[PDB]
RNA sequence: AUCGAGAGG
DNA sequence: TCTCTCGCTGAGCCTCTCGAT
DNA sequence: TCAGCGAGAGA
């Protein structure tokens, strides 16, 4: 996969809800990954490595 | 016939796991004993020569019990 | 057939010798078993 | 000389008796000289001598020394193999927990004491172990236990966990270790290697590391280091312990030279590569081998062809004790070397020896019983095995370069084991139905239905024959043809007469082919099963025939002759495949043409809004399999029926004679599919997850693809490899699972004495029996209640098995259904009453004493899924879909029936089905139940209940692409719950004649809208609520997610009018690979997440239902017993099964139902020892009331419980099995924990350790064995 | 004996 | 009393070749 | 990685 930033979503299996996960992730060259994801409670979450 | 199918030979048991008989004392004694076979050889292997035994009806298990018996006096 | 040291000399020699009578064993794949497993702390053993 | 394993706790006094040097100082491993270095972890005083007979100081090196102590270095002399059993002992300075009582499961130190696992966690590692020792010994069990009965869930826990420790006598200070033993060394070795380095196993870089450590601790406390600095490396000290047993759990695990976590003890025990599943329940043996396979069709159904070079290895001492016997050879190495030279002694003995000790075949997957078996050997010259034709339909062998492997039975006994279970003459039936296994096929059948088939017009028609005899000479002449159409005077004999064959001649029309045909089948069988075209299931029911009336030696050699004159005529036959065989129908491009006018309408539609995507999906997709079967139909009929000949200048039609239609309607290899796709259309494709409904392909094989028609061709090959690929592990471990639950059953007793039992009634799915009552009860034996349908008078006796000829005898009198003794409701202990199991199907005749029916049903059960899985890509990725039924049409003229239902009268005044489980049922006149459909929901239907229907009318009509919800009263609709944005969308339409509102899914819903449930409400004309007849609560529906309606509020509706639609979900590609997973659910026995409601308690009657839903299997067991979950899961599992065609009975599955229900939950101690609700063993259980019983007193009273495969097999008696299943963690240290003892009593705990197992010949040596104690 | 990479059934 | 994050368990069988530690 | 299950979290 190349460099750059992807946004994907989970199909709605990440929990009982059904309610689909946005997320995003900046995959470098080199260096560690940063994702912004969100939870059935609507909020923002920043994961690094 | 009896090399082939062995259902003659356990229809005179009536218990195909019954084997123990025709192989743990008949065989044995056949080979390592100096019991003579009964029926003619025709140059079979044992543990056939007793299969046909029990297949005309010469060898069961309270036979064998009573020849044990008999060669436990003296 | 394998796994036990003197079932498998005793078989061999009573083959050659004509006599086909097995006395078997306990495998030493048990032994290295319960070995490994009182060396982990927990006491295993066979009792009679 | 030993009968139980006893586990337990270790104490520090027991490990430092075990060791027999003195301790573990210096860390180093050898490289000092090539002698080892003292006290090392490969020494010579601690784990003795490493030459054998001789010492490492080198005073004395003789066995009549023995038994002597060295001087030098005070080494024991002994032989060296002692080395496999020493062990040793290292001394901690500080004591260090052990990993596997704190961590992998609910701590038990944690269960000791009330605070959580996190706190502990802080302790240890200093964010002490001496603290967590102290506290263990603190506290005194029986004090803390009364005050815990005291107060009065987690507390019952910590009190069983208590008595547990009570009654073991495992004292909790015993958990944190203070010394650590060590492995012998030879259990490590230090491999020798060509070059001077030497390698190294993971094991001794680890105690190095814990040595290192503790030696750290030891002469940095002497040194009194400040407290600061003493504390750090303690912790460094109980992680190197926790690396060194059960690395990995804590984190960070640590790395050799490489970027791979290391292995410790923890890991030679549990996984694939442990002890339990890689050197105890499977080894490799030696006297065998393993080569390719080749067809040999020169031999008998119970020989095998095997090389002279492997015979000649294989029989290697058999040779030199025969060489020894006759003289040739004074001792072994002069007959080693005769060996070796291959003088012709040597192959003449070998041709003596090899005369009658049958071989062990097996392939490399063992699916089933059947996949090993015994053959008698023949040497062949050449390097490959020859295998019979028949058997290898048994093994799903062919000869694609397919490999075997072959074993030699050495003793007596397993000679007469071979000879007498294991031959290939004996396994004629399979274990898991009564159909047979060696069925002639592909050439086979070739040829017997092309010498049956007859013709019109050929040469020597209209002739008059004395017998077979001249028929076989007039065809060898060749003054007749084989097809000819003459009448031949045969003899017939019947077994009718009482234990008699009676003769009967006469003359009868047949064909020249048949004539020779019929002389080779046995003395007793009617003429009638040679007098038509043989396919592949004409021919496996003669043989099932033959074995049935005359027996099995008749029945092997009529399967010899067979397959022999099979082979002999299909050569004869010189039948081709040719480009010009293959012919093209017209009518395929005029219905292609009309499917796609169809289509472009349907795309047209969805154009306008006034459809979905997921609509015009499953239309699209019903349309195109509809219009694939309509040509395969078309174009089959073209191929079958086109062929003209003239007879006495008249023209007239037949039955072709067509290569490809004669290789499709054979049966021998090929379908209906594989001819469609070579002069058809090739379908729809099916991605590895779905269906897709790109174009359809509208070219043959015949008329080569374009390259996007390939493009989309290829989606299905993929699938089906990645399906095959990826499925045949689930697929194993199902087996495995299963295998694992059902060890341990076996055959027991003859009689139990019981009477119930469960009713089985004949199935049909919808017009056509897939199972008639004949075989539903073919082979079990009557529980109660069978008379026949004549008041007072019994038609068959009680407690009898039925064969052939009392069920054509329930046939006759045609008995509806018929109560069954079975497995699962047995009284018998610890295994199976023969009766009740019934007919063992691979022998005929009642099951014996000692037979392993838990494994058999495993197989059974197991063997199919993974054989579809794997014969996936044959179809070749085509979509296995069946247009869904808009109606229903009775097939036959009978009364209508309608089960369970209730329904509305519309304005129309058809019948609208409200239910959720509406059946109905065809009877005819005479009053038998004859078909049986199921009504979905919103069925209308056009006749009313109890008028007599003709054949061919419609009985009612629906639409199965969405669900609809119906009106129960007439009134105004009144809008309820509805917010845009919150919980429904609101659009209008530009042109397309409808606006919509369409429900949003719970999923979008917003937060604030959750608590609002939408909801439509009917109401009076004045504005009240309308009155439902005979109800206290108004109408109104609950509209799930998903829904769309196109009414407006205020609108008056007439009764039985839709208002809303929900779209339904496509699942498309019903498969094996498809339906699989239902079948693990159901044996794992999971939740259906939205359980339905039934009624606990009468008052409504116990067992109804309230709202409907799926329904669990745990609330079926605890409202209507045993036999309703047995029926339920039963008839699941055969539903799931069926559609792909596999037979597997029912009794395997009831074993399996049975094996799943074991435990109960007490609700009433009574006078026994039992406690409150526990959950226990069954039949203690039983013993235990009918022991209090016996003695006057008063029993417990209890309900079942029901489990899953996998927490069932967990949860067993013995804990060897449960270790060596999976989990090996969990279950090893609660065994510790409890001191539990093991009686050795099912199948691996004697296989692992090596003795005879309690089943077949061994069954009698255990029963001796019972009886002495 | 491992690890990695292929290959066959 | 109960609906939700976080952790640990499992994931078919047999065979052949090469290199590199 | 997907798919389940048990103990622990608040709400
Ligand atoms: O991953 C695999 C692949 C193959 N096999 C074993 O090989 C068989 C499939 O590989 P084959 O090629 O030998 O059988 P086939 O007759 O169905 O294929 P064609 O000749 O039509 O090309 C399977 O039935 C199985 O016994 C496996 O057990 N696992
Ligand atoms: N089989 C084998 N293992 C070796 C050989 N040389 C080293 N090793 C093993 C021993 C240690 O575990 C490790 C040392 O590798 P080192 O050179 O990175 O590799 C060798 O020639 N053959
Ligand atoms: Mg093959
Ligand atoms: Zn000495
Ligand atoms: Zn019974």
């Amino acid at each position: 996969r190349s460099p750059g930033v992807f946004f994907d979503s989970d199909k709605g299996k990440t929990h009982s809800s059904g309610k689909v996960l946005y997320n995003a992730r900046i995959i470098p060259y080199r260096g560690s990954w940063l994702d912004f994801e969100f939870d059935p409670k609507d909020n923002l979450f920043v994961r690094i490595d | 016939m009896a090399r082939v199918t062995v259902q003659d030979a356990v229809e005179k048991i009536g218990n195909r796991f019954d084997l123990v008989l025709v192989a743990a004392r008949r065989a044995r004694q056949m080979q390592v004993g100096g019991k003579d076979p009964l029926v003619p050889e025709e140059n079979d292997k044992t543990t056939v020569i007793a299969l046909r035994e029990i297949e005309e009806g010469l060898i069961n298990n309270q036979i064998l019990d009573v020849r044990e018996r008999q060669e436990q006096q003296e | 057939k394998s796994d036990d040291v003197n079932g498998r000399t005793k078989m061999y020699k009573n083959i050659v010798d004509g006599n086909h009578q097995m006395e078997p064993g306990m495998p030493e794949s048990f032994n290295v078993l319960l070995k490994e497993i009182r060396s982990l702390g927990i006491n295993i053993e066979l009792e009679d | 000389e030993f009968d139980a394993i006893k586990i337990a706790l270790a104490s520090p006094d027991m490990i430092r008796s075990w060791s027999f040097g003195e301790v573990k100082k210096p860390e180093t491993i050898n490289y000092r000289t090539f002698k080892p270095e003292r006290d090392g972890l490969f020494c010579a005083r601690i784990f003795g001598p490493v030459k054998d007979y001789e010492c490492l100081c080198g005073k004395y090196k003789r066995l009549k020394h023995r038994g002597v102590i060295c001087e030098k270095c005070g080494v024991e002399v002994t032989q060296t193999k002692v080395r496999r059993e020493r062990m040793g002992h290292i001394e901690l300075a500080s004591p260090t927990a052990h990993i596997w009582f704190l961590k992998s499961l609910p701590s038990r130190i944690g269960l000791l004491l009330d605070m959580p696992l996190r706190d502990i966690e802080r302790v240890l590692y200093f964010e002490g172990a001496e603290a967590i020792q102290a506290l263990l010994k603190s506290m005194d069990l029986e004090q803390e236990c009364e005050q815990l009965r005291e107060e009065l869930k987690k507390l019952t826990k910590r009190i069983k966990l208590l008595e547990a420790f009570v009654q073991s006598g495992n004292k909790p200070e015993w958990m944190i270790l203070t010394v650590l033993p060590v492995l012998p060394p030879d259990l490590r070795p230090l491999v020798p290697l060509d070059g001077g380095r030497f390698a190294t196993s993971d094991l001794n870089d680890l105690y190095r590391r814990v040595i290192n450590r503790n030696n750290r601790l030891k002469r940095l406390l002497d040194l009194a280091a400040p407290d600061i600095i003493v504390r750090n490396e303690k912790r460094m000290l109980q992680e190197a312990v926790d690396a060194l047993l059960d690395n990995g759990r804590r984190g960070r695990a640590i790395t050799g030279s490489n970027k791979r976590p290391l292995k410790s003890l923890a890991d030679m025990i549990k996984g694939k590569q442990g002890r339990f599943r890689q050197n105890l329940l499977g080894k490799r043996v030696d006297y065998s081998g393993r080569s390719v396979i080749t067809v040999g069709p020169y031999l008998r159904l119970h020989q095998c062809g095997l090389p002279k070079k492997m015979a000649l290895e294989l029989f290697k001492p058999f040779i030199y004790g025969k060489l020894e016997l006759r003289g040739l050879a004074t001792t072994i190495k002069a007959a080693k070397k005769m060996v070796e030279r291959e003088e012709a002694v040597v192959w003449d003995i070998l041709d003596e020896v090899i005369r009658e000790h049958p071989v062990l075949l097996n392939r490399a997957p063992t699916l089933h019983r059947l996949g090993i078996q015994a053959f008698e050997p023949v040497l062949i010259e050449g390097k490959a095995i020859q295998l019979h034709p028949l058997v290898c339909a048994a093994y799903n062998a062919d000869f694609d370069g397919d490999q075997m492997a072959v074993h030699v039975p050495l003793t007596l006994e397993a000679q007469l084991e071979a000879r007498a279970l294991m031959m290939s003459t004996n396994n004629i039936l399979s274990p898991a139905n009564g159909e047979p296994i060696i069925v002639p096929s592909q050439d086979v059948v070739l040829g017997l239905y092309y010498m049956t088939r007859d013709c019109v017009n050929a040469k020597g028609e209209g002739m008059v024959l004395t017998g077979p005899k001249e028929a076989e000479r007039l065809y060898r002449s060749g003054l007749a043809s084989l097809h000819a159409r003459v009448k031949v005077r045969i003899t017939e004999y019947e077994k009718d007469a009482n234990g008699e064959l009676v003769a009967k001649t006469s003359l009868k029309d047949t064909t020249v082919g048949r004539a020779i045909l019929w002389m080779i089948v046995p003395k007793g069988l009617p003429y009638s099963i040679v007098n038509q075209a043989l396919g592949k299931k004409a021919i496996s029911k003669m043989l099932n025939t033959c074995y049935r009336i005359l027996g099995l030696k008749p029945t092997v050699i009529f399967a010899d002759q067979i397959m022999y004159t099979g082979f002999a005529y299909a050569a004869r036959s010189g039948a081709s495949v040719g480009i010009d065989d293959m012919v093209i129908p017209e009518k395929k491009h005029e219905i292609i043409s009309e499917a796609e006018a169809e289509v472009a309408e349907i795309q047209e539609q969805f154009q306008s809004g006034l459809v979905t995507a997921g609509e015009r999906y499953n239309k699209v997709i019903d349309i195109w399999a509809a219009a694939n079967d309509r040509v395969s139909k078309a174009m089959m009929d073209n191929l079958q029926t086109e062929t003209v000949i003239n007879r006495d200048g008249q023209e007239e039609k037949q039955v072709s004679f067509n290569s490809i239609y004669m290789m499709a309607d054979s049966g021998a290899r090929g379908s209906a599919a594989q001819i469609r796709q070579l002069a058809g259309m090739r379908g729809l494709m099916a991605k590895p997850d779905g269906s897709i409904i790109e174009t359809p392909i509208t070219a043959n094989f015949r008329e080569g693809l374009n390259v996007l028609q390939y493009f989309i061709s290829t989606h299905g090959a993929r699938k089906g490899l990645a399906d095959t690929a990826l499925k045949t592990a689930n697929s194993g471990y199902l087996t495995r699972r299963l295998v694992d639950v059902a060890q341990d059953l076996v055959v027991t007793e003859d009689d139990c004495g019981t009477h119930e039992g469960i009713m089985m009634t004949p199935v049909i799915e919808g017009g056509d029996v897939k199972e008639p009552l004949r075989d539903r009860v073919l082979g079990r034996v009557t529980a109660e209640d069978v008379l026949k349908p004549g008041t007072a008078d019994i038609l068959v006796p009680r407690n009898t098995l039925l064969h052939e000829q009392w069920c054509d005898l329930l046939e006759e009198n045609s008995v509806d259904a018929v109560k069954v003794r079975s497995v699962v409701s047995c009284d018998t202990d610890f295994g199976v009453c023969a009766h009740c199991y019934g007919r063992d199907l691979a022998r005929g005749h009642i099951i014996n004493k000692g037979e392993a029916i838990g494994v058999i049903a495993a197989q059974s059960i197991g063997e199919p899924g993974t054989q579809l899985t794997m014969r996936t890509f044959h179809i070749g990725g085509a979509a296995s879909r069946a247009a869904a039924e808009s109606s229903i049409q009775v097939k036959n003229k009978g009364s209508i029936k309608l089960s369970n239902v209730k329904s509305v009268v519309n304005s129309s005044g058809k019948l609208v089905i409200t239910s959720r489980n509406t059946e109905l049922k065809l009877i005819d006149e005479f009053g038998r139940t004859k078909e049986s459909y199921k009504v979905p929901y919103g069925a209308v239907l056009a006749k009313g209940d109890g008028e007599q229907v003709a054949g061919g009318e419609t009985v009612a009509n629906w639409d199965p692409h969405t669900m609809p919800v119906i009106t129960e009263v007439s009134g105004f609709v009144r809008f309820t719950d509805m917010i845009d944005g919150q919980t429904i969308t609101r659009q209008t339409d530009e042109l397309t004649g409808l606006s919509s509102l369409v429900v949003l899914d719970s999923a979008e819903r917003t937060a604030g809208g959750k608590d609002l449930r939408p909801a439509l409400k009917i109401v009076d004309a004045q504005g009240n609520d309308v009155l439902i007849p005979g109800t206290d609560m108004p109408a109104q529906y609950f509209l799930p997610g998903k829904a769309i309606v196109q009414l407006e509020d205020g609108v008056q509706i007439s009764s039985g009018d839709t208002l809303a639609r929900i779209p339904q979900e496509s699942g498309g590609t019903k498969d094996i690979t498809g339906g699989l997973p239902r079948v693990a659910d159901l044996f794992e026995a999971r939740r259906p997440k939205e359980p339905a409601i039934l009624a606990e308690i009468s008052g409504v009657e116990r067992g109804d239902v309230i709202s409907d839903g799926p329904e669990a299997p745990h609330d079926i067991l605890r409202l209507r017993g045993v036999h309703a979950v047995t029926r339920y899961i039963v008839n699941e599992v055969q539903d799931v099964y069926r559609l792909q065609g596999v037979k597997i009975n029912d009794k395997h599955i009831e074993v399996i139902v049975r094996q799943m229900l074991r435990k109960a939950t007490i609700v009433n101690a009574g006078s026994s020892d039992f406690l409150e609700g526990e959950q226990v063993e069954y039949s203690r259980v039983k013993i235990a009331n009918r022991e209090l019983e016996a003695n006057g007193k008063v029993g417990a009273t209890y309900s079942r419980d029901l489990l899953g495969i996998t927490k069932a097999s967990l949860a067993t008696e013995s804990f060897i099995s449960a270790a060596s299943f999976q989990e090996t963690t969990r279950v090893l240290t609660e065994a510790a924990v409890a001191g539990k003892r093991d009686e050795l009593r099912g199948l691996k705990e004697n296989v692992i350790v090596g003795r005879l197992i309690p089943a077949g010949t061994g069954y009698a040596y255990h029963q001796d064995r019972m009886r002495r104690r």
